């Protein structure tokens, strides 16, 4: 899984089998670190007009 | 403001018409060294009316007054043929 | 079951017969009408790409299209703003409602904005408001004038019908008590002033009666507030199916393009990224379609709504079935999410009976033609009503005229014409 | 800036027409955007593949702008008809409707040509130099009530007259502008007067 935007840590509630997350718009915000078993959520780098 | 964030005007604590429109009760216009100042619009004057149950304001002039109203009727008729857009 | 069309009344008609009635109701209705959609703007290159360039580059070639959809939704959201903008500020200066409110028994006090909240809205537009309750490249526009001006531009509407009844919108605003008000505006549908001069503690009730019920029925049921409702659901579902079609393949390997930029070569990554950028560009033409053709309607509903502010809140109109069922008194401007309520005080008369009447009557060889009611009798006496409230009075020569003799109008009866 | 509700028009079609002629210098993906270098450059059979994408282009092109007609043609025609509405309700006959043909009372309107629209010049009827006066619904002469026929009671602050409703004619309250109905002791807001009998 490759893109850009902001990583943070995540109080979702995943479970032992589950490495991925996908919104209602089939976005992935959430995804699970492939060495530390730790959860990170993935929000959309900064944008807008002008 | 509450769309975006305005970088090159100063926020006046004034009302008064709306000239540019930016966003949510914010307008923009060039007035007094000259800048342009965002503002809150104003809806108008605070008029208040002498309401009682024994007062009645009974005009004694008039004024004939004739304004404008511009309406389209028509456009300008074309043809486009696609043998010559498509093709030719 | 086959649906009924109503009930099947059999009016008595008879060539001498007439039905007056005797007493009235004030019936207030609500007639709810969309003013504007949500403004939203759609940049095509995040939304076909998505921070890409080789993808960016593939899309230039398709000429001007993102500019067109781009001047299209601009397009959409400066028609919403003026929808807003010519229905709510029908009125130059700011009216304000005195202190002292005393409108001759009318209670408007729910109505009116309440100082409870920061002098924002009323009990009504409270309800209204609380009962029609950042993505991958789509945003939300907030609207030009906010629910606080609305709520001002309505409130001030509303101090200057009640103040000044309809001379806030034909010029000067010019005071006048709320009693001749109505009686004026009585003497618009064929009733006299001398009616409401008597009856107005039993009109003032039935208005207080009637404003009550509708916020009873807007507090209990939920489901009036409609065409409101239908245009948020609309422009959700139109957000969701556009959110939706990032998910489709359109023959490629995969919806995502980091997925194919990744696997596959730029000789062959090409291939798969035009089928993704074609269904991408129709899908965003639809929804620009689609978008323009609702817009279109939303804009006929706002010069509806525009009109029924005009000529139906400042001023009396004469239009059946424009302003409430009946005969039109007085209306009034309530703001809503996305629209505009009104509250149409129409005159529905009830309690009629069933009298004789003639088309002239004879008295010494000449006719006698009522100037304006009709002839009607109890029996055995002759009189006279208005139009439609039953104010029997003794026929005398300062409510007929005299025309011709008494030979060439059928339905003639000889009766006595009272001389002063 | 007066006209230009009559100008947004023009230029709505002179940017549809504009957007529609440089749609013809895209290739949609091929490998040139004007048919005859395809055609002199391509065989036939290897041509086609390069024509069908500007073809597909072209044609989408064109629908946009066919739709876009359309949706620009139905709300002039919306215009179109409110137009002869008011040219058939201000100018072949005094309005009634607020607001419609004017801000004030409206008298006559006249219509004047212009580039793909009309302009309604509405003479209006606006009061001014207001005055403050009081006011009665009727008045007790003899036990009775005397309600205006056409008209309101006002009063200088010593005698009460009775004028119109838009334009102050102060006229001496007789029994042939006013008539009896009922007693004088149910109408709230009475005010006892003399009524001159002629
Ligand atoms: C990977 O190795 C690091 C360093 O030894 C250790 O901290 C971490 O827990 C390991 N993670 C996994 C998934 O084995
Ligand atoms: C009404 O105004 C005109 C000028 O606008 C003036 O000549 C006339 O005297 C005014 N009427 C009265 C009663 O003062
Ligand atoms: C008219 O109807 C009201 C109820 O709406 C009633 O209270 C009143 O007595 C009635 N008056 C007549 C004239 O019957
Ligand atoms: C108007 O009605 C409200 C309740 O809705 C009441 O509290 C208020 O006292 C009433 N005002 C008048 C004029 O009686
Ligand atoms: C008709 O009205 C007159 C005057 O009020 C009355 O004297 C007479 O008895 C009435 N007759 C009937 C049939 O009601
Ligand atoms: C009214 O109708 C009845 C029944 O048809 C008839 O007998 C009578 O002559 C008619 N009177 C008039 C006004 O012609
Ligand atoms: C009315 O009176 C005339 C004579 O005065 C008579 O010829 C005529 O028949 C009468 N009509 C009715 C309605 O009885
Ligand atoms: C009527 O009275 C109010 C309050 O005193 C005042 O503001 C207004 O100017 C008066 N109108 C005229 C012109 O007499
Ligand atoms: C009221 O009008 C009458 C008649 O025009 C006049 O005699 C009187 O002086 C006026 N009074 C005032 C207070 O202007
Ligand atoms: C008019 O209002 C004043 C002040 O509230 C009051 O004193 C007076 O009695 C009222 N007059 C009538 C009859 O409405
Ligand atoms: C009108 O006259 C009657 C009888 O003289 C009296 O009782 C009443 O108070 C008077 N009302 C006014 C407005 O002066």
């Amino acid at each position: 899984l490759t893109g850009t935007g902001v990583l943070t840590e995540s109080n979702k509630k995943f479970l032992p089998f589950q490495q991925f997350g996908r919104d209602i718009a089939d976005t992935t915000d959430a995804v699970r670190d492939p060495q530390t078993l730790e959860i990170l959520d993935i929000t959309p780098c900064s944008f807008g007009g002008v | 403001t509450r769309a975006g964030c305005l970088i090159g005007a100063e926020h006046v604590n004034n009302s008064y018409e709306c000239d540019i429109p930016i966003g949510a009760g914010i307008c923009a216009s060039y007035q007094t060294s000259q800048s342009i100042i965002a503002y809150t619009m104003s809806l108008g004057a605070e008029n208040s009316v002498a309401y009682s149950n024994n007062s009645i304001a009974i005009p004694t002039n008039f004024t004939i007054s004739v304004t404008t109203e511009i309406l389209p009727v028509s456009m300008t008729k074309t043809s486009v043929d696609c043998t010559m857009y498509i093709c030719g | 079951y086959t649906m009924s069309l109503g009930a099947e009344n059999s009016v008595a008609y008879s060539n001498n017969s007439i039905a007056i009635p005797t007493n009235f109701t004030i019936s207030v209705t609500t007639e709810i009408l969309p003013v504007s959609m949500t403004k939203t703007s759609v940049d095509c290159t995040m939304y076909i790409c998505g921070d890409s360039t080789e993808c960016s580059n593939l899309l230039l070639q398709y000429g001007s299209f993102c500019t067109q959809l781009n001047r299209a939704l601009t397009g959409i959201a400066v028609e919403q703003d003026k929808n807003t903008q010519e229905v709510f500020a029908q009125v130059k200066q700011i009216y304000k409602t005195p202190p002292i409110k005393d409108f001759g028994g009318f209670n408007f006090s729910q109505i009116l904005p309440d100082p409870s909240k920061p002098s924002k809205r009323s009990f009504i537009e409270d309800l209204l408001f609380n009962k029609v309750t950042k993505f991958n490249g789509l945003t939300v526009l907030p609207p030009l004038l906010t629910d606080e001006m609305i709520a001002q531009y309505t409130s001030a509407l509303l101090a200057g019908t009640i103040t000044s009844g309809w001379t806030f919108g034909a010029g000067a605003a010019l005071q006048i008590p709320f009693a001749m008000q109505m009686a004026y505006r009585f003497n618009g549908i064929g009733v006299t002033q001398n009616v409401l001069y008597e009856n107005q503690k039993l009109i003032a009730n039935q208005f207080n009666s009637a404003i009550g019920k509708i916020q009873d029925s807007l507090s209990s049921t939920a489901s009036a507030l409609g065409k409101l409702q239908d245009v948020v659901n609309q422009n959700a579902q139109a957000l969701n199916t556009l959110v939706k079609q990032l998910s489709s393949n359109f023959g490629a390997i995969s919806s995502v393009l980091n997925d194919i930029l990744s696997r596959l070569d730029p000789p062959e990554a090409e291939v798969q990224i035009d089928r993704l950028i074609t269904g991408r560009l129709q899908s965003l033409q639809t929804y620009v379609t689609q978008q323009l053709i609702r817009a279109a309607e939303i804009r006929a509903s706002a010069n509806l709504a525009a009109t029924k502010m005009s000529e139906c809140v400042l001023g009396q109109s004469k239009r059946v079935d424009f302003c409430g069922k009946g005969y039109h008194l007085m209306s009034f401007p309530q703001s809503a999410p996305h629209g505009v309520v009104f509250l149409h005080v129409t005159y529905v008369p009830a309690q009629e009976k069933n009298f004789t009447t003639a088309p002239a009557i004879c008295h010494d060889g000449k006719a006698h033609f009522p100037r304006e009611g009709v002839f009607v009798s109890n029996g055995t006496h002759w009189f006279v009503t208005q139009r439609n409230f039953y104010e029997p009075q003794i026929i005398t020569t300062d409510n007929t005229f005299v025309s011709g003799n008494c030979d060439v109008v059928i339905g003639i009866v000889n009766n006595t014409v009272y001389d002063p």
